[PDB]
RNA sequence: AGGACCGAACCGACUAAUGUUGAAAAAUUAGCGGAUGACUUGUGGCUGGGGGUGAAAGGCCAAUCAAACCGGGAGAUAGCU
RNA sequence: CACAGGUGGUCAGGUAGAGAAUACCAAGGCGCUUGAGAGAACUCGGGUGAAGGAACUAGGCAAAAUGGUGCCGUAACUUC
RNA sequence: AAUUCCUUGUCGGGUAAGUUCCGACCUGCACGAAUGGCGUAAUGAUGGCCAGGCUGUCUCCACCCGAGACUCAGUGAAAUU
RNA sequence: GAUGUCGGCUCAUCACAUCCUGGGGCUGAAGUAGGUCCCAAGGGUAUGGCUGUUCGCCAUUUAAAGUGGUACGCGAGCUGGGUUUAGAACGUCGUGAGACAGUUCGGUCCCUAUCUGCCGUGGGCGCUGGAGAACUGAGGGGGGCUGCUCCUAGUACGAGAGGACCGGAGUGGACGCAUCACUGGUGUUCGGGUUGUCAUGCCAAUGGCACUGCCCGGUAGCUAAAUGCGGAAGAGAUAAGUGCUGAAAGCAUCUAAGCACGAAACUUGCCCCGAGAUGAGUUCUCCCUGACCCUUUAAGGGUCCUGAAGGAACGUUGAAGACGACGACGUUGAUAGGCCGGGUGUGUAAGCGCAGCGAUGCGUUGAGCUAACCGGUACUAAUGAACCGUGAGGCUUAACCUU
């Protein structure tokens, strides 16, 4: 699969930062409003990350206007511009799917002060 | 579920035409010990490919 | 129009500046050496016999190697034929590469499907499964009735039944050509194609047009 | 379907299958040569050989890991004291399978499995 | 994936709390209604003194689903619950005057520009 | 088993 | 105190599946009812066929019951096959 | 029948537990008299499941679910 | 109505839609007072109906773990004809 | 001396007196939308509430929710709710035993497939020397549905309301095919958390059992809900039908001679099987160039020499597979395992120190472990051979190469 590796390698984003499950991440995504392009910020807690090279993706959960929302971002897609870690959280599990059943105080994540 | 007529000897024989066994095509000879054996199997005295694989 | 024989390297994702992701099957098309030309005067039809790849010299039968020697070509994986229309001609030993598809918008891909072995009617023919409860006795996913009593007194030919599924030639039509990379002998086609990774693959111009 | 899957079930559940190879693996370490059915010998390769690789480097953590996979201190001592040093230079392939006909009781195919350095 | 017998929350102030889908319009044997699809619904719970009452048969457009919405780049947007906006049966126009919760871009059509304008997010 | 009346 | 309550042994047999040339001529598996009482159980005894016994289903009376089983009248009779 | 049935008493260990339930063990006794491979349909006994949640069906059949201690609290109807 | 033929009677409730269910009407084919009438707390492996929870019951099946099925060695049936 | 019922489920197949889609004639057909008749069977031709129901009514959809035959198709395929055993009760009839196309509650659905048929998959032989490949395509099968929006055009039409045909574009429903790149499911062969108990002497650390003990995540593979594609244009001959020229019949007349158009039907076009197509085809390569002996002297038998092409067998095995089969490889070798490196998944191992009375926390440390995956590596196993298969391939005639 060296052919696939070269094809995927040539189009992998290079400025991807380092982030982990449980850290609050803000992602800038291109949104097209007619002819004019625009950027909107989606900020939330990273509850799941899959690393597959070009096919890597991560899931961000946020509560917006009283409704829970989950977005699965393709990290290397051109749609996403930059990733910023506003806060670093310490968790014991790779996947935080249990957060879906909690809200408010029960959903708090302790900060990772390494 | 069960037959309506007794099948004949002929039908019985034809069904058994494919039940015949096949003999081993040939038997390999150990390079040094000299006993005939199945290919890729050790000989009676434990030899294989000219080396005494098994002590017994 | 003449096609080419390639190998299913795998599947990949191609990103576009507009933000759209195109799933592309990567097909490697090495040099296609023509081994024989079929003529009306001798064979009754116009076609070209081609071979691709290489195979170990210890396993090329001189009946096959002699065929390659006749055309002065190195033995390939196998032999395939393509029909010739009125306007195209070729010479024995000519090497054809992936640029032939550089001017082709759509291609036709054929290959052997993945073998599912002995498949039941539910999997093979999308038969509806019967009740899993409510008294059903050993007939949860059985085919059911297969006839209409005495009047026909038989099962009609072509009745859908359990049997071998897959492992057969299949053609997928009207696949967009995303990109042609003649510097690495690769062809990218949108969508999936029959067969597993590394299987022989035949690519032809879209007949449907 | 069985596409690209590995590991023979051998008509046993996971618990029984795991236990059998733990005992058989210890037997091969204790006795440099054993007799068993051909399919079992092939499956055993994926159990005993990794243990020998673990014994290549001697450490408290590795010994405890070996103990968890054999549950026999005598085998663990054999792995790290004798087998490890002997196979220090070999890059895998610490076991060899030899076919020895068929079992009289049920005609099962039998094959000897042994360490490659049994020569003495 | 919205079918018959599925319960949906109401994302508008028409007065209904949760409605019951009774038909997936737009085809024969059609069984699924994603975001932006119109469905026939019956109101099950509603607030008093609202402009709609329990037992009314209307149609609504799905604005949020647990199964989520797929984007061209492969990204998927999921919501914690299914929601819909009630529409007038004859004119297929929104009945409520305010939308609750985030809305998805797939309803960016001339027939649903009213919902997008009134939506709080995107 | 069966009956016919 | 209780023909009281929950629940094992014990005695029952409501549902489902399996089995239906069964492991079994009535069972197994998972649930289920009673479980100090009109309870259950060991040993022995008594009631005999137009009779017994029956909280009553024509149930049961040795895998047999709108009249048990065995022998006899008997080679009943059969305008039927 | 070397049959997944039936058959009355006596003895009653350890940890957890209200317990002779249940789990793992002691003493003690066993692995049930065809095996070896393969890992198709289908059947049997089980595990998990995206979104929906009785739309199944004669019928929520079957499955899933509830499940223990204390403490708070508990309606109509009651022969109290 | 365990009783009603006509009959899915008529009206109301429940459902988006109810030959069933609940309430009422009385035109009771063919209720009725110890072969008992009408009520009735509690009880029921009892009949009908509804709701919450719950789910592969289903939309629509997918995967997996075991015992058969399949192959090899040994033993070796049956109904039927 | 036995042909098992209503309905449901599953799976269907045919007819055309056609429900939708297609082509037309009339219309009391302005348009839109209808009415009626003709041709057309290629495809398609609802989910629910009540009831055992078919049916029917009702709710809401659809381009339409066609009518029938097939033992009122289909119980050695399922179900057993209804009828139609034994129990019991109501009303009713009878003095009574009992009885009721009256109503109520409860109530055993057996069969391991011999043959035909059908769905798959092999063996044998044949195709006239043998062998390895690629093909021609006689034949056969699969596929054939359709909505909505936009443009043409608010144009034709109409007083207005309303509102096109004919042609284009886009996006859907259902169905079918393929595949795992993505989103997910599963993942009892990968990590981790945790309850009870037992054991490894003990602490520590681990293992067994308890549905995988209960759980949280998960690689490969499989897979749909996931995402790619498909139905067609085009051609030929036509149905109903509309026409050209044109007589029989000075006219007329689509017809008798001669021409043209005409539909999802038909033959092709697209996809798949296919020379057992015994009518057994074609093309391109490869292999064999010896002695004799007998009489029943002929497509004769037999001995010696010879054993080619190739195949089979065995072994390592496969995203091939029930078994056969099929594909890869066998040292002149990456076929499988292991090994090395990497990637995934889990989430900071063990040991030791540092803080705390302690549970525990922190440091070493994104550590340790890591299945099927990726790129490599002969460390292990794929043996030197034997086995099968031969030695120039009938006759007649013809056309050539000839003497
Ligand atoms: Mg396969
Ligand atoms: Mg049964
Ligand atoms: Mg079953
Ligand atoms: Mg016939
Ligand atoms: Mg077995
Ligand atoms: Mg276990
Ligand atoms: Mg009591
Ligand atoms: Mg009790
Ligand atoms: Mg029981
Ligand atoms: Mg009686
Ligand atoms: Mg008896
Ligand atoms: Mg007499
Ligand atoms: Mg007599
Ligand atoms: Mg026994
Ligand atoms: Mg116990
Ligand atoms: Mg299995
Ligand atoms: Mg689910
Ligand atoms: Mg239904
Ligand atoms: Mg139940
Ligand atoms: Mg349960
Ligand atoms: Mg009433
Ligand atoms: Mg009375
Ligand atoms: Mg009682
Ligand atoms: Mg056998
Ligand atoms: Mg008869
Ligand atoms: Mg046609
Ligand atoms: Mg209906
Ligand atoms: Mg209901
Ligand atoms: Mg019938
Ligand atoms: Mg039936
Ligand atoms: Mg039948
Ligand atoms: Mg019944
Ligand atoms: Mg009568
Ligand atoms: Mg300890």
């Amino acid at each position: 699969s060296n052919i696939i590796k070269q094809l995927e390698q040539e189009q992998m984003k290079q400025d991807v930062p380092s982030f982990r499950p449980g850290d609050t991440v803000e992602v800038k995504v291109w949104v097209v409003e007619g002819s004019k392009k625009r950027l909107q910020a989606f900020e939330g807690v990273v509850i799941a990350i899959r690393n597959r090279g070009l096919h890597s993706a991560f899931t961000v959960r946020k509560i917006s206007n009283g409704e829970g929302v989950e977005r699965v971002f393709q990290t290397h897609s051109p749609v996403v511009d930059s990733i910023s870690v506003k806060r670093r959280g310490a968790v014991r599990k790779a996947k935080l799917y249990y957060l879906r059943e909690r809200t408010g105080k029960a959903a708090r994540i302790k900060e990772r002060l390494n | 579920a069960v037959q309506q007529n007794k099948p004949t000897r002929s039908k019985r024989g034809m069904r058994r035409s494919h039940d015949a066994l096949t003999a081993v095509t040939s038997l390999s000879v150990d390079k040094t010990s000299g006993e005939k054996h199945l290919r890729h199997h050790i000989t009676a005295d434990g030899y294989y490919r000219g080396r005494k694989v098994i002590a017994k | 129009m003449i096609g080419l024989v390639g190998k299913k390297v795998g599947m990949t994702r191609i990103f576009t500046e507009d933000g759209v992701s195109i799933p592309v099957t990567v097909i490697e098309v090495e040099a296609n050496r023509v081994t024989q030309v079929k003529d009306l005067a001798n064979d009754g039809y116009r076609a070209i016999q081609v071979t691709t790849g290489a195979k170990k010299a210890n396993r090329v039968t001189k009946p096959e190697a002699g065929h390659f020697a006749k055309a002065g070509v190195e033995a390939g994986r196998g032999l395939w034929e393509f029909r010739l229309a009125e306007g195209e001609e070729f010479t024995v030993g000519q090497s054809i590469s992936v640029e032939l598809f550089a001017d082709v918008k759509k291609v036709d891909v054929t290959g052997t499907s993945k073998g599912k072995g002995f498949a039941g009617t539910v999997k093979r023919w999308n038969f509806r499964t019967q009740d899993a409860t409510h008294g059903n006795s050993l007939s949860h996913r059985v085919p059911g009735s297969i006839g209409q009593n005495q009047t026909p007194g038989k099962v009609f030919k072509g009745k859908k039944m359990a049997g071998q599924m897959g492992n057969e030639r299949v053609t997928v039509q009207s696949l967009d050509v995303v990109r042609v990379d003649a510097e690495r002998n690769l062809l990218l086609v949108k969508g999936a194609v029959p067969g597993a990774t590394g299987s022989d693959l035949i690519v032809k111009p879209a007949v449907k047009a | 379907m069985r596409h690209r899957k590995s590991g023979r079930q051998l008509n046993r559940n996971s618990s029984h299958r795991q236990a059998m190879f733990r005992n058989m693996a210890g037997s091969l370490v204790r006795h440099e040569i054993i007799k068993t059915t051909l399919p079992k010998a092939k499956e055993l390769r994926r159990v005993v050989e990794p243990l020998i690789t673990l014994a290549k480097t001697d450490s408290v953590a590795n010994r405890r890991l070996a103990f968890a996979r054999t549950r026999d201190n005598e085998i663990v001592a054999k792995l790290f004291n004798e087998l490890g040093p002997r196979f220090a230079s070999r890059a895998g392939g610490y076991t060899r399978i030899l076919k020895c006909g068929f079992r009289a009781g049920d005609n099962a195919p039998m094959a000897y499995i042994e360490l490659v350095d049994r020569s003495e | 994936m919205i079918q018959e017998q599925t319960m949906l929350n109401v994302a508008d102030n028409s007065g209904a709390r949760r409605v019951m889908c009774i038909k997936v319009l737009g085809g024969s044997h059609r069984r699924y209604a994603g975001v932006g699809d119109i469905i026939k619904i019956t109101i099950k719970e509603a607030i008093p003194r609202g402009k709609v009452k329990k037992g009314d048969v209307l149609k609504a457009v799905v604005v949020r689903t647990k199964k989520g919405v797929r984007r061209p780049d492969g990204s998927v947007i999921r919501f914690d619950g299914n929601a819909c906006v009630l529409l007038n049966n004859n004119s297929e126009q929104p009945i409520g005057t305010r939308i609750f919760g985030p809305v998805t871009r797939e309803l960016r059509s001339e027939k649903f520009m009213k919902i997008i304008s009134l939506a709080p997010e995107v | 088993m069966f009956k016919a009346f």
